[PDB]
RNA sequence: ACCGGCGGACGGCUCAGUAACACGUCGGUAACCUACCCUCGGGAGGGGGAUAACCCCGGGAAACUGGGGCUAAUCCCCCAUAGGCCUGGGGUACUGGAAGGUCCCCAGGCCGAAAGGGAGCCGUAAGGCUCCGCCCGAGGAUGGGCCGGCGGCCGAUUAGGUAGUUGGUGGGGUAACGGCCCACCAAGCCGAAGAUCGGUACGGGCCGUGAGAGCGGGAGCCCGGAGAUGGACACUGAGACACGGGUCC
């Protein structure tokens, strides 16, 4: 699979960066959250500690995925900030 | 509204001068009572979340608006439903970045980014006068904010003309007329986001409001109601406009 | 005296307190003209106007007309036959929601 | 008719209940709400039962009871009927909201054989 | 858990009643009310009181409910000042098309405020410095009340109808104008251009059909109206005669 980041957006007032990219991948399944967020953060040297993926989205007759990920960078913002779901499903914490 | 005052607002209808998507959910934020009137202005949350998308849902933007991160007239504001609208001043210091509030050319509300010395000030437009206890004049300007005056100045004002008001400590700076050639912004109506010079003044009996007519930069005339023009300068603008 | 009708007062004074131009009644809203058709009750005149309505099927007109009861005051007195200017105020009794103001032509 | 009588010593906080029958509880029948006997006429060993000194010729005065049915005396209704009347406040009612009215039903004011229950305080 | 504050009058449901200022549209209120919100101008002085919770004893088959003891507040009550309202006599400062309006000076009356309270830091302490608050006045905003002109069904095998009825004078009542309701004086008001009476039906944006002109419908989504088993009537409150609050038949 290839990454490409289409655009980088920095939000002073949460205190975080979002990240807008595809992934070309034909003849490929859909790739899992864990394989996408070690690329990212080999790609753009982001402690993976506080990089959460928002969502990975593929279409119809595509042979690529849309992708949509927050980077923090402070550990109790983030966890001040986004929601609990997403955490647990991105395997931040742990479900009680 | 059977028993009493109504709280909620459907998104079918909401007013027509928002940017807003009426059909992609039910509700909308019913606004506040403050400043400006329903049809001249829009709820804050709509400008942090949906115009400069610094929210991506309403939670996050209330803890935004609670840290105390954005100003209007250079006074902060915290809640979510307080009325934001025309000639106003939003400032975002965090981020360095300002915009006065204008109507489109078709008639909806736009943020237009202006320079941080121009973000200091804010032109009132005079819509009423009265005497008050202690012989004193009030002034009751467009967006429903008053101010006082002494009896000497009595003459130095009169409905129609325009402030220009230093924010947030609120003193006056400047006085502009309303007569001929003066330069004007159309504010509703028809003509709106129009902007030129005064050539002529009508007026009607038993109570029709008064006309007046504007020749804009290419020497076209077209009228429009007085109370719709809004006085912005002498002979040229003292503010940014699109 | 004026009261923003822009038309020449009565020659004489009343002291009718619903007197528009020597009491304290004012007006506001609509102004109509018409031809008085009854008198008889004291200080009330009953005015008619007239005008066509416009039918879509047939694509022709029809003529309507519309009685409206006023206020007379002494100091104009109007009566049959006559034409004359009303104006609207606010209610004045059950049905008396207008008040003569000039009278345009005698009978 | 046998009453059953509840005794508040106003000057400690500390009650007490005795049942009393026969003709000393006929000598109660009759007496309004607010007048007073002395307990010595009445009968009772009343150091005995508080266990403490009591100065001489202390009386009692009739402060509220209950009827066999469970329901209250109310001292404003004169007689000893009973009612069914809206009230407010009072004896009787609790509101529970701002301005409610409810309809209840009460006794009167004077003992009747009907009332079970007799609240009375010493009077020193 | 209890006292106390705010909300529970919005939202949700249905179309029985209603041919009417119910609805659509243009206007008016100089004839009116408005808790929460925004701006400007001012104020926060001195006293008093009860009670829930809690302890003792209970009554009643239950729904409910009694007596005694003790206590606090942004709970309740007084005094002052500010302030509000009515009427008479002057002056002309404001807005407006036009002042029974606003402003200033005398005079006789009646009504009549407030919680410097709470939280955190620097304070050894003394006191600050932020944050949330309480009362009065002028204006706005929001949500409404009231009024007018015009527009939209069927029946003559329904032709005369109305007597507080139509108008005037003097009052009462209302937040406010008004036969809205009284006392007194007149004979008016509506009608073959269809009154009155009867039938049927919530009004509109719209929807079905047709080349069009037209003809038919108006449950579902939005705006307005009305109702809570039928018929009457009140308490609290800024707002109700209140669908999950109260009274009678
Ligand atoms: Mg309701
Ligand atoms: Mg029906
Ligand atoms: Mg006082
Ligand atoms: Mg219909
Ligand atoms: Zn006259």
């Amino acid at each position: 699979m290839e990454i490409k980041i289409t655009e980088v957006k920095e939000n002073k007032l949460i205190g975080r960066k979002e990240i807008y990219f595809e992934i070309y991948h034909p003849g490929e399944p859909t790739p899992s959250r864990k394989d996408v967020k070690g690329k990212l953060v080999a790609m753009l040297d982001l402690n993976p500690e506080t990089t959460v993926i928002q969502y990975i989205r593929s279409y119809f007759g595509s042979y690529k995925s849309k992708g949509y990920a927050k980077y923090y960078y402070d550990k109790d913002r983030m966890l001040y900030i986004e929601p609990e779901y997403i955490l647990i499903r991105d395997g931040i914490i742990e479900k009680k | 509204a059977r028993k009493g005052p109504k709280r909620h607002l459907k998104r079918l209808a909401a007013p027509t001068s928002w940017y807003i998507e009426r059909k992609a959910y039910k509700w909308a934020v019913r606004p506040r009572p403050g400043p400006h009137n329903m049809r001249t202005s829009i709820p804050l949350l709509y400008i942090v979340r949906d115009y400069l998308g610094y929210a991506k849902t309403a939670r996050e933007a209330r803890k935004i608006l609670n840290e105390g991160k954005f100003l209007v007239d250079g006074r902060v504001r915290k809640d979510y439903k307080f009325p934001v609208g025309i000639m106003d001043v939003v400032s975002i210091p965090e981020t360095g970045e300002h915009y006065r509030v204008l109507p489109n050319r078709i008639g909806k509300l736009i943020l237009h980014p202006i320079s941080e010395e121009e973000a200091n000030i804010k032109p009132l437009r005079i819509r009423n006068k009265r005497m008050v206890k202690g012989a004193k004049i009030q002034l009751n300007f467009h967006d429903g904010t008053n101010h006082l005056i002494p009896l000497s100045e009595k003459d130095n004002y009169f409905t129609s003309y325009t402030v220009l008001m230093k924010v947030p400590e609120r003193e006056i700076l400047e006085v502009l007329p309303f007569e001929k050639g003066a330069y004007v912004f159309v504010t509703q109506g028809k003509n709106v986001a129009r902007k030129g010079r005064i050539v002529e003044i009508k007026k009607f009996p038993m109570g029709w409001p008064d006309v007046v007519t504007i020749e804009d930069e290419e020497g076209e005339l077209f009228d429009t109601l007085k109370e719709y023009a809004f006085v912005v300068g002498r002979d040229k603008p003292r503010i940014s406009l699109p | 005296r004026d009261i923003g009708l822009r038309i020449q007062p009565p020659a004489e004074k009343c002291d009718d307190p619903k007197c528009p131009w020597h009491g304290h009644l004012k007006i506001h809203g609509r102004v109509f003209e018409g031809i008085v058709v009854s008198d008889k009750p004291r200080k009330t005149v009953t005015v008619e106007r007239q005008y066509y309505h416009y039918l879509k099927k047939y694509e022709r007109y029809e003529l309507r007309r519309s009685r409206i009861h006023a206020h007379n005051p002494p100091c104009i007195n109007a009566k049959v036959g006559d034409r004359v200017l009303i104006a609207e105020t606010r209610p004045l009794s059950k049905t008396k929601h207008f008040v003569v103001v000039a009278v345009l032509e005698r009978a | 008719a046998t009453f059953k009588l509840v005794i508040s010593d106003p000057k400690t906080g500390i009650a007490k209940q005795i049942e009393i029958t026969g003709p000393e509880a006929e000598k109660l029948i009759g007496k309004r709400i607010g007048d007073q006997i002395p307990v010595k006429e009445l009968g009772i060993n009343l150091n005995e039962l508080f266990g403490k000194e009591f100065p001489e010729d202390v009386k009692m005065e009739i402060r509220g009871g209950t009827d066999k049915d469970g329901f209250p005396m109310r001292p404003d209704i004169h007689g000893p009927r009973r009612v069914r009347i809206l009230l407010s406040k009072g004896p009787g009612f609790r509101p529970k909201e701002k301005g409610e009215r409810r309809k209840k039903t009460v006794r009167g004011n004077t003992i009747s054989p009907e009332i079970v229950q007799v609240n009375v305080k010493l009077v020193y």
